[PDB]
């Protein structure tokens, strides 16, 4: 009976205007309708004929067939008014049956994010939803959150907002598997304070005047993606890094300092390449557009004359190295490189050539490794704004220090080429980082903080690069958990408030054990720090000591028989994965050497000081890759648990890549991955806020000036009166001993 | 708490001696002056000297959020053992004579958003945490007013 919706806005408001039949409220007198399994719909519906104690002989509705089943299978039937919802939590029946059917008749409308009680659904759909401009800004602009429906503008609103009000300092995490939408979901909140939390000299579509701090803000990301990707057997351009943002906030709440980092590297592969896979980009260029003159000038060794350019020139399809050469020299320029930088990047050639080199060649004699190449640490070093010789004495020789004894020896090749793989990869990583620092140099009481996960995967040959992809999830995953059941009804039980106790089982910490947990039976990232300090230990028994420690778990399985290639199919949170472990052992090592931290952490040029003051962490005595990596995300995870984890939850409707495609299966199991059914059901029962009475007597007295007459009495009863003169419901607060309890 | 008038009696937020927890031995009268009476002479002594219309009435509220600061009484939650505050009007009427913010005095005076190092740090305050300080918050603002 409303007006039209527009075509367009279907996908932003429900489709309402349908039709007030008389059957919905007829059927009833089938008073046995009940949701039962099913393989292909998840749930569906039927009616019980006769109870035979706990079987009943249940009896479809959809395809007539009775089929005996127990009083337990049969799941509660939903009333026909709750079809394709703005939030989840208002389904009188949660049972799990119907907490999956909300979806798939939804996004087939264009509906996509839906609100599920605290965390909200956001679905891939693979259209151009056109749900952006200043239209969206203004529209949904500093706006409560019930007079815009379920979209993105109102969390990125909702953190300015409680920022400057409930004053918790607030963040985004942007969770789910691969394409599923999180790097996108970042960068529009870019957009959004840009125009909204900045400052103004004075003062549609994408126009309006931004200041200019805020114009700098943009242009990042072309360069990385030839020096970084590199040709796969799942595909020849994949690439392979994952990102974060903090902002920090003046006395007025402006946009002052903003602060982006990113996480972790395919950075192994140019000192071994499998049979019909390639390297790193530019180099195959180099030799390609090769005019003689330079082919003299920047040390060109020929086309196969080359230590580790194998396989010789495998080609590729539809590319030619040849003219890609010109086009990858052009896209540094933009964000700022010079010519001194650029033949500088020149010899960046001959340093991803040379990181290719900038590797202490497993010393087949001795066994500690040492460097090939000093005019490679010289391009690196001076590249890193350092010291060339001050890095590889500690590169080889850790001149540390405990007690008397100045801990001078050499490192191994593991451990010393791996802090100097660490740094020929922390060349690649805090080199990418170096880019990330020239970003940040013009970026950097309050702060915001927002994370671009590298999404969840699966290629065939999965490695250390994968195991950190599907390890932030799962760890981003846990502290879900620990936020949103157990410490919530802890503070339940606390208060004297009426909410008895459920257990859901959703502790997933057994699958982030069986990589994460360092004492007791170890898994995968421990074994494995404990094997990267090993000499014992070969890629080979990392997995030996697998089988070892974990074996019969019941999230862990072993190789499908390849145990000569040494692998290990894994149940995290959303199902499966096998990983190859072929030189993994160093992929999980980076033991990061303060001696060059510190020469790096008071380094002089424009390059470096900014980016390793981080010197906290470092081995004053003590970390990997695995635990550093642990820890960046516990840098982030333990100051993410004291902020507010706003999560932009995305799920994948199909692995096709298709428009159109949903699989409600594939769903429903990355909703019990992703934990969503008791996500909501604990946001269905309880009580998301928490705070006192006086947030009620003061901001309100004006709303009604009659309220507490001549005298005064308990905190609680008194506001009660203006409660009640303003029919604030029994139910929609709790007024518990101290606080209380606020509902959504 | 004495010469009150019904008016300010009801808007400087008077209930009646021993009320208040911080006014110890009851109340112990004095020889040969009356609180009574001596509370009006110091208001006319105020327009003597020149204090304003409204200033008047400002001095006496700021005294009486500190006479109110001690309802605010910490039970042993025991099961953090980081307990938090029963009664409202404890702060309430404190807060109304202080116009402060009022979700963030007890959201400050439970859960201090404040500084390790040179950052914010959270933490739940225990029940002896958050009695202590508040305390320190009801003396401070008479000393702040003097």
């Amino acid at each position: 009976a409303q007006k039209p919706l527009s075509d367009d806005e279907k996908f932003l408001f429900v489709d309402k205007n349908f039709v007030n039949n008389p059957l919905a409220q007829a059927d009833w007198s089938a008073k046995k309708l009940v949701w039962v399994p099913s393989e292909k719909h998840g749930f569906e519906a039927a009616s019980i004929k006769e109870e035979k104690g706990d079987e009943v002989t249940v009896e479809l509705q959809e395809n007539g067939k009775k089929v005996t089943l127990s009083k337990d299978d049969i799941q509660k039937m939903n009333p026909p008014k709750f079809s394709k919802v703005e939030d989840m939590a208002e389904l009188t029946c949660l049972n799990e049956a119907s907490v999956l059917h909300n979806l798939r008749e939804r996004y087939f409308s264009g509906l996509i994010y839906t609100y599920s009680g605290l965390f909200c659904v956001v679905i891939n759909p693979y259209k151009q939803l056109p749900i952006y401009s200043e239209k969206i800004i203004d529209m949904y602009k500093g706006k409560k959150r019930h007079e815009m429906p379920p979209h993105i503008y109102a969390i990125a609103d909702t953190a300015y907002r409680s920022m400057l009000q409930d004053r918790e300092d607030q963040s985004i995490l942007c969770t789910g598997e691969s394409g599923a939408g999180k790097t996108e979901n970042t960068k529009k909140v870019i957009q959004y304070l840009a125009v909204v939390a900045s400052s103004h000299k004075g003062k549609q579509g994408p126009s309006f005047s931004y200041g200019e701090l805020e114009k700098q803000l943009l242009q990042a990301n072309p360069i990385l993606e030839a020096f970084g990707n590199a040709k796969t057997v799942k595909n020849d351009n994949s690439s392979r890094f994952g990102k974060f943002i903090r902002i920090n906030f003046d006395v007025t709440g402006y946009i002052v300092g903003a602060n982006i980092e990113t996480y972790l590297l395919e950075k192994s592969r140019a000192i071994r390449q499998a049979k019909d896979e390639r390297t790193f980009h530019i180099f195959y260029y180099l030799i390609a557009g090769a005019s003689e003159q330079m082919r003299n000038d920047l040390l060109l060794e020929g086309f196969n004359n080359y230590t580790f350019l194998s396989n010789g020139h495998v080609p590729i399809p539809a590319q030619q190295d040849d003219e890609m050469f010109q086009e990858t020299l052009e896209a540094m320029t933009i964000m700022g490189f010079t010519e001194e930088e650029q033949t500088s990047i020149l010899r960046v050639v001959s340093s991803v050539l040379q990181l290719g080199n900038i590797v202490f060649k497993k010393e087949r004699n001795t066994d500690q490794a040492s460097m090939p190449d000093n005019t490679a640490a010289q391009k690196v070093c001076h590249l890193m704004g350092i010291n060339v010789t001050d890095f590889t004495r500690s590169i080889l020789t850790p001149r540390i220090k405990v007690g008397r004894d100045v801990v001078q020896k050499a490192q191994t090749k593991e451990q010393a080429d791996f802090a100097i793989e660490a740094l020929a990869k922390a060349k690649f990583e805090r080199l990418f980082r170096w880019i990330l620092t020239r970003v940040n140099k013009a970026l950097d009481a309050s702060f915001l903080g927002i994370l671009d996960i590298a999404g969840f995967e699966i290629f065939e040959i999965n490695s250390f690069e994968q195991l950190c992809i599907n390890y932030t999830n799962e760890k981003l995953q846990q502290l879900f958990n620990h936020t949103m059941f157990i410490l919530e009804q802890e503070e339940y039980q606390r208060e004297g408030i009426e909410w008895n106790f459920i257990d859901f089982g959703l502790d997933l910490q057994p699958c982030i054990e069986l990589i994460e947990r360092p004492t007791n039976p170890p898994g995968v990232l421990a074994l494995l720090d404990e094997e990267c300090w090993f000499p014992k230990a070969t890629d080979t028994s990392f997995v030996e000591k697998l089988i070892q420690e974990q074996g019969n778990h019941a999230k862990f399985q072993k190789s499908k028989q390849l145990k000569d290639k040494t692998e290990f199919c894994i149940l995290h949170y959303a199902g499966k994965v096998t990983y190859n472990a072929s030189a993994w052992l160093t992929k999980n090592m980076d033991p990061l050497n303060d001696n060059v931290t510190s020469l790096l952490n008071q380094s002089s040029d424009k390059f470096v000081a900014d980016l390793w003051k981080d010197v906290d962490r470092i081995v004053g005595l003590f970390r990997t890759v695995g635990q550093l990596y642990k820890e960046q995300l516990t840098k982030l995870m333990t100051t993410l648990r004291n902020t507010n984890p706003n999560f932009v939850r995305c799920i994948i409707p199909n692995h096709e890549k298709r428009a159109g495609k949903l699989d409600a299966h594939l769903v429903l199991e990355q909703l019990r991955c992703n934990g969503v059914l008791e996500g909501i059901r604990i946001c269905r029962q309880g009580f998301p806020n928490r705070i006192v009475f006086q947030e009620f007597r003061q901001r309100y007295e004006i709303l009604a000036a009659n309220a507490i007459p001549k005298g005064f009495m308990d905190g609680k009863q008194a506001c009660i009166l203006m409660i009640k003169a303003l029919e604030l419901d029994p139910n929609l607060y709790r007024i518990g001993q101290s606080k209380i309890f606020f509902r959504t | 708490i004495a010469g009150a008038s019904e008016q300010m009696r009801n808007d400087l937020l008077l209930e009646g001696f021993n009320n208040y927890t911080f006014l110890s031995n009851g109340h112990v009268p004095i020889p040969a002056q009356q609180d009574d009476e001596m509370f009006q002479e110091t208001l006319e002594a105020m327009t003597i000297m020149g204090f304003t219309e409204e200033e008047q009435t400002s001095i006496l509220r700021v005294v009486s959020s500190v006479l109110q600061l001690g309802n605010i009484v910490f039970k042993k939650e025991r099961n953090t053992d980081q307990a938090s505050m029963p009664d409202n009007t404890a702060a309430q009427k404190v807060c109304h004579l202080m116009g402060i913010n009022v979700t963030d005095f007890t959201r400050s005076i439970l859960t201090p958003r404040i500084k390790v190092g040179r950052d914010v740090v959270q933490k739940a305050q225990t029940k002896e945490q958050a009695d202590f300080a508040i305390e320190a918050l009801a003396k401070a603002k008479f000393e702040r007013l003097f």
